């Protein structure tokens, strides 16, 4: 059982211990989603208040 | 979303609209006169969902008043609370709509409703947060049918984005012997699916029977009835009133209870059943009661559907650990009746306040595909007189047609098959 | 009044588990897909291990063990007894196992193999997927490329007289929710109705015990027994007669320290102990007896089936010991001591 | 001296931020005005508590926070608290109105009328940092504010800060707690949008937690405020290293370094011990060697999973209080032997262990007790899944229904856009698939 990178300090202490060894969307992008789902819900409400209107 | 402006239209919108005040006035500690005179400040938490705060730290309920005759407004007005309801909100007719939802929506109805949505506008106003409306009425009127669904489609065109609730009360055979009761309420259900976000079906079948078989009164009252109205109301709303995580608000009790868009009817629950006339309930009699066929509003048999959504409410001070084990027990003990395709579909909320006389109680609020026995009930009746075209005459001498009669009959029926899909769809 | 679900319609061992619990009635069968179960008899193979354990108020329990499949699938045992130092290559009741993919144990294969030819040993061996009995190299490795494991033949095996016929026990092992295990007391000899050739590989209906050959390849099938089916009060008729001994004495005792050491070996990796979910299981042990009355392991099966007359007896241990121990109503085994 | 700003979405994110921002002031000993005694460097300094709180001229340790709900009840509890002058106004945004558990109200119509205000805020606090680290994210996976506005949150912070690390703590859904059916919904959403955006994910499933409370704190209905003080624990363990002169996970980086070998499985497995009642009279002290062994029983994860059922990629023991290495060692040596610890071929079977000599701190008048020595266990194995594989088949069972889709379209997202996020997560569980492995007779 292996001990390496034993690293000291005031409030801690650490190391590794080996038992075996091996074997973006731009801002865009962003308000184009953003306004297509408001232009959606618009579309969805003036199609209520076009029903209601009727 | 904060606060909710109630609408009371007709003779049954306004007796149960009436009794909701008085009920929910004495649980946040509100007098006649508008006064705050209570015990916790539990009760003013959430005071303005319902109440409007004014100068002199009076409380001056939300409330519109509505009816195309003066004659019940004016026994509300000279009842106990009658004067806790702002004057200015009362908005009535003198013609009458003579049980006839032609009246309410059409001729009479027309001529009143620009001064309801005055007295809207006005309450909408002084709203920091309008959450949305709830309206109480019969179906089986002219008022609160006609008019109540003719007001509720006006509010949708100025509140698209608001939420729309309904305490709907069903005609029954066996409280009411007006013929036309089916034409009306199969007008007013058209109108309920396509704009109402939640409705809760008070059925007068359900109302009688509970009086008659289980408060064992022989001659029951329409007061009586009511009784049980201000229970299941006072119990439903618990969640908007009272601070708490669960249903807190209109919207939020949608999402949980709505599938569906047209699948909004709630079968309302509650144990203990009681007469206006000691023994404390324990936490698993609650959970069998409020269950059971005999303790739901809506004259339909649970078992005979699937629930696709329940929420329960328990009001008083008992055990959070008993009441999450009895609500797991009960859905354990029965999972067949809860539809596997909507995973934890029972919401469970406990309130430590509980209404006035009870130690303890639960309020159950279902949307079980059973509601469309109530809705074959109401088409059975519809379609007997449908057939033969009788009493139509009523209806097209006020300007409407075969065809807005074929529609709503057509559009019910397509409810009742919808409800079934559900009833009858597997995972 | 308990709940279940059935997601292996063809277990004729749950089929009837289902039957006894109904029967019981305070047990109700649920939709295969309905999650507010007590008991989940479950798939074979992908079982949603992941999933059970998750719904409060309800103390779920499976019919598998989660990782059991090490000791069941052929070329997972052969590798579970190589590498792990509990059992080890230092393990005298297992034959000589080999994995070979058509990683690999192909150069270890021909190495001990070869050892065997010049130090003039028997090299009978057979091949297996996770059918074949050859003694050369080339029709063992060749085969494959139409995964297996090559497997040392037991040349000498015991032989029943009348009849100079191969053998095989299957022993039925219940290990419970606790990690208890029991072993069946009624255990059957799956006969070969043909007599053993000493030379003759070619015919795989002598060395073949399976009842499945037997009721299609063998013309003297049901000669001696129904159909090739010794049990075990019958064969300890046999052992005295014909060897003195007892079955007890000179197999059941080895039996039982193969089903310990197989079964205490995986219990660090598939114990439900503190685990959200219970589980138990049935195995169907499967052993080959030599001339030297030696017992050897061929296979685990983590889905076996009964005899026909045993169904009844094993069926209701199932219930009794696995079942009702963790959902209380209102020895047919052999606690197998660790 | 390198920042860290820490955003807390929702209810969730706001409560649980709360009790851990309470957890760090017990811990350096800052007061609830804001004062520190032990700092000798009066409106400034370059020290390892600097990382997480801001000075004033007066001598006021500011957490570096932006606290965030679509609604005032939640936030106006910071305002009203006992830490309420530690926070400037311009750190607690609030809405009117909130998501209603939907996560297309939350990301699209909610999100896009407040996202502007959020950066604004956060780049207030960005430019009082020397050299900004990154961000840690809390929010519920299951709300409309919590899954819904922190991944828009998540998209723009990349763009912003593409440079910066970004760590979330997820509340996980669990039914004994929920409060929407919708929480499925939701969580694959979020899960599917925030993923390219997310170094490393630390999951707390709301059950887990719910159990340690019930069975170890002997609590009968375990409360938020339960939960978030044991959350608030785990937190801290992760973060003591950011926060205190330290050997191990001194930087963000580090995390993704130390924890995460493929960037889409960066959710690590947390495993917290001892959790012991305060209310018991009687305590026996644990050894390392205990507390250690813990750590590989489920009873004591996060998330509750199989890890024998699985395999390691990475595994760290972080410890705390009176612990020296030599136990550490030794007890290693012994749970090796014992427990079934798989890791993948490609990786070297070992442990990077940490010991913060700060001692376990608690809440005085809480659930919790007081111990010598506590250990967190940050492993990434392929058992996590095993949360995913639930999530995703509750989110199925209502999907082949269109089950309250509606709300969703309602609200201008599209139908396309659940079975896309659904197939990312179909994605995601055949990874872990691949990583973590190779009839009647
Ligand atoms: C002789 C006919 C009686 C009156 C009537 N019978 C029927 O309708 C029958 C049964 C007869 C033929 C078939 N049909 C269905 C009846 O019992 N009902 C219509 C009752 C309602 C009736 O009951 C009695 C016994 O009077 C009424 N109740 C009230 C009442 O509760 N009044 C309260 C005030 C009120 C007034 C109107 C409204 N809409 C709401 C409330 C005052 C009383 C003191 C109280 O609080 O109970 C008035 S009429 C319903 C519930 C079945
Ligand atoms: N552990 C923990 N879980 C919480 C807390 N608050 C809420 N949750 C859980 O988070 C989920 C619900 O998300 P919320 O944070 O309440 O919602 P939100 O982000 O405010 O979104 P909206 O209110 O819909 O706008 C459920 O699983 C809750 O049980 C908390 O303080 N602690
Ligand atoms: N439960 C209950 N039902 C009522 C009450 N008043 C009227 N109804 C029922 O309502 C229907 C008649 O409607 P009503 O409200 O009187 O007429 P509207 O004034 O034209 O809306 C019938 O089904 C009555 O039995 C009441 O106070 N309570
Ligand atoms: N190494 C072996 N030596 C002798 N006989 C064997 C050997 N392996 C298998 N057999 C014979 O083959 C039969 C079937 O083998 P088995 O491994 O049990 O396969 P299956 O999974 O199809 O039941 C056994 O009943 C036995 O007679
Ligand atoms: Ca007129
Ligand atoms: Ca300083
Ligand atoms: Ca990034
Ligand atoms: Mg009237
Ligand atoms: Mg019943
Ligand atoms: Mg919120």
């Amino acid at each position: 059982m292996e001990v390496i990178e034993l690293n000291k300090a005031t409030s801690g202490q650490s190391w590794e211990v080996i038992l075996k060894p091996p074997s973006d969307p731009s801002l865009e992008e962003i308000q184009k989603k953003l306004e297509a789902a408001e232009e959606r819900r618009k579309y969805q409400e003036a199609e209520l208040l076009k029903h209601l209107a009727e | 979303m904060r606060e909710i402006v109630h609408i009371q239209a007709g003779q049954c919108g306004n007796q149960i609209g009436a009794k909701f005040w008085e009920v929910i006035s004495d649980e946040h500690g509100i007098d006649p006169t508008g006064s705050y005179h209570g015990d916790s400040d539990l009760q003013l938490e959430r005071i303005n969902v319902y109440y409007n705060e004014a100068t002199g730290n009076k409380y001056v309920p939300r409330a519109i008043l509505v009816d195309l005759e003066p004659g019940t407004m004016d026994s509300v007005r000279s009842g106990p609370f009658g004067q806790i309801f702002r004057p200015d909100n009362f908005v009535f007719g003198q013609s009458g709509a003579g049980n006839n939802w032609a009246k309410g929506h059409y001729t009479e109805g027309a001529e009143l409703v620009d001064s309801v949505l005055d007295v809207v506008r006005k309450e909408s106003e002084s709203c920091d947060c309008l959450q949305g409306f709830q309206l109480t009425h019969s179906l089986g009127g002219g008022t609160g049918s006609g008019m109540g669904t003719l007001l509720i489609s006006k509010i949708r065109e100025e509140y698209p984005d608001r939420i729309m609730n309904t305490f709907s009360v069903m005609p029954s055979p066996k409280v009411s012997d007006t013929v036309v009761e089916p034409y009306n309420a199969t007008l007013s259900v058209h109108q309920l699916v396509e704009n109402t976000d939640e409705t809760y079906s008070i059925d007068n079948e359900a109302l009688y029977d509970i009086c008659f078989r289980t408060l064992k009164l022989t001659t029951p009252t329409y007061g009586d009835l009511n009784h049980l109205v201000s229970a299941t109301m006072s119990g439903v709303t618990t969640c908007l009133r009272f601070p708490g995580q669960l249903n807190a608000d209109l919207r939020k009790l949608a999402v949980n209870m709505v599938p569906f868009p047209r699948l909004h009817f709630f079968m309302p629950g509650f144990a203990p059943l009681t007469s206006r006339g000691y023994r404390a309930l324990t936490v698993p009699e609650l959970t069998q009661q409020m269950f059971d066929s005999k303790n739901m509003m809506a004259a339909c048999d649970p078992r005979h559907g699937r629930y696709l959504t329940v929420a329960a409410v328990f009001r008083g001070r008992m055990s959070m650990k008993e009441v999450d084990e009895q609500m797991l027990n009960v859905q354990n003990k029965n999972s067949s009746y809860f539809v596997e395709w909507i995973p934890n579909n029972v919401k469970t909320a406990v309130c430590d306040i509980p209404p006035r006389g009870l130690k303890m109680s639960a309020t159950f609020i279902g949307n079980s595909t059973a509601i469309q026995e109530l809705f074959k009930r109401i088409s059975e009746q519809f379609t007997a007189m449908f057939r033969r075209k009788a009493f139509l005459h009523w209806y097209t001498g006020e300007g409407m047609d075969e065809m807005e009669f074929t529609e709503a009959e057509s559009n019910m029926n397509d409810l009742v098959s919808e409800y079934q899909q559900y009833q009858d769809a597997t995972a | 009044m308990y709940t279940f679900v059935v997601r292996d319609e063809n277990s004729s061992v749950y089929a009837e588990v289902s039957r006894l619990l109904l029967a019981t009635g305070q047990w109700k069968r649920l939709r295969k897909d309905n999650p507010r179960f007590n008991l989940m008899l479950g798939e074979r193979n992908r079982l949603p291990f992941g999933r059970l354990g998750h719904e409060p108020g309800l103390v779920q329990l499976v019919n598998y063990y989660r990782g059991a499949d090490k000791l069941c699938r052929k070329a997972s045992l052969v590798k579970l007894i190589k590498t792990s130092p509990e059992l080890s290559e230092s393990c005298t009741w297992f034959p000589e196992s080999y994995v070979i993919y058509p990683t690999d144990e192909r150069e270890v294969f021909l190495a001990a193999y070869n050892r065997r030819r010049e130090g003039r040993e028997g090299n009978v061996w057979i091949a297996k997927s996770s059918i074949l009995i050859s003694s050369e190299a080339s029709e063992l490795l060749d085969f494959i490329d139409e995964v297996h494991v090559i497997q040392k033949y037991l040349e000498k095996p015991l032989l029943l007289e009348p009849g100079h016929r191969k053998f095989d026990i299957r022993s039925w092992v219940l290990v419970d929710h606790l990690y208890n295990i029991y072993l069946y007391r009624e255990g059957v000899l799956r006969t070969s109705s043909e007599p053993y050739n000493s030379a003759n590989f070619q015919d795989k209906t002598c060395h073949l015990t399976n009842h499945c050959i037997q009721k299609e390849y063998s013309k003297n099938y049901g000669r001696y027994e129904e159909g090739n089916e010794m049990f075990f009060e019958e064969f300890n008729q046999y052992l005295m007669d014909a060897l003195n001994t007892t079955l007890e004495n000179s197999i059941l005792l080895q039996i039982k320290h193969i089903i310990r050491s197989c079964l205490m070996c995986i219990e660090p990796a598939i114990s439900t102990k503190h685990l959200h979910y219970q589980s138990f299981q049935l195995f169907g042990f499967d052993f080959m007896v030599d001339e030297e009355l030696k017992v050897w392991l061929i296979e685990v099966n983590g889905a076996p089936a009964c005899a026909q007359k045993l169904y009844a007896e094993l069926c209701q241990g199932i219930v009794d010991v696995a079942i009702s121990s963790v959902f209380p109503l209102a020895s047919i085994f052999i606690k197998l001591h660790h | 001296m390198r920042e860290c700003i820490s955003i807390h979405v929702g209810q969730a994110g706001v409560q649980i931020g709360n009790a851990c921002w309470e957890l760090y002031c017990l811990e350096h000993g800052i007061q609830p005005d804001g004062q520190m005694p032990s700092d000798k460097t009066i409106g400034g300094g370059d020290d390892s508590f600097n990382t997480f709180f801001s000075e004033t001229g007066a001598g006021k340790h500011v957490p570096r926070a932006v606290f965030v709900d679509l609604e005032p009840t939640v936030i106006d509890e910071v305002r009203t608290g006992t830490y309420r002058q530690l926070f400037h106004p311009e750190q607690l945004i609030t809405g009117k109105e909130d998501a209603a558990n939907n996560y297309a109200r939350g990301h699209y119509t909610i999100g896009k009328e407040i996202i502007d205000l959020v950066l604004d805020r956060i780049r207030k606090l960005a430019d009082q940092c020397t050299g900004l680290q990154g961000f840690l994210v809390f929010h519920s996976f299951g709300g409309g504010t919590g899954s819904g506005f922190t991944s828009l949150l998540m998209e723009r912070l990349s763009v912003d800060y593409g440079k910066k690390s970004k760590l979330e703590f997820s509340i996980y859904p669990a039914p004994q707690v929920s409060t929407a059916v919708v929480e499925p919904y939701n969580s694959i959403l979020t899960t599917h949008t925030t993923l390219e955006h997310s170094d490393c994910a630390f999951m707390v499933d709301n059950e887990a937690i719910y159990d340690i409370c019930r069975r170890n704190l002997d609590i009968e209905r375990p409360t938020y405020t339960n939960l978030n003080r044991l959350i608030g624990q785990i937190v801290s363990s992760i973060t003591a290293s950011l926060r205190f002169d330290g050997a191990l996970n001194v930087d963000l980086t580090e995390f993704q370094t130390n924890l995460v070998p493929y960037p889409r499985i960066h959710f690590p497995l947390a495993t917290y011990a001892p959790v012991i009642s305060a209310e018991k009279a009687y305590h026996e002290q644990l050894s390392v060697a205990e507390i250690t062994n813990a750590c590989f029983e489920p009873a004591n994860q996060m998330v509750k999973c199989d890890p024998r059922h699985g395999k390691y990629m990475a595994c760290c023991l972080l410890y705390r209080g009176d612990v020296v290495p030599k136990d550490v060692n030794a007890a290693i040596a012994t749970i090796k032997t014992k427990r079934t610890i798989q890791f993948v071929d490609w990786c070297p079977t070992g442990f990077k262990v940490g010991i913060n000599y700060q001692p376990p701190t608690v809440v005085p008048g809480g659930d919790l007790a007081k111990v010598q020595r506590a250990v967190c266990m940050l492993s990434n194995t392929t058992a996590i899944a095993e949360a995913w594989a639930r999530l995703d088949h509750k989110f199925d069972l209502m999907y082949a229904k269109r089950a309250f889709v509606h709300w969703y379209v309602g609200e201008g997202m599209e139908e396309g856009e659940f079975s896309e996020a659904r197939e990312d997560m179909a994605a995601l569980e055949k990874d872990y698939e691949e990583v973590g492995v190779d009839g009647e007779e």
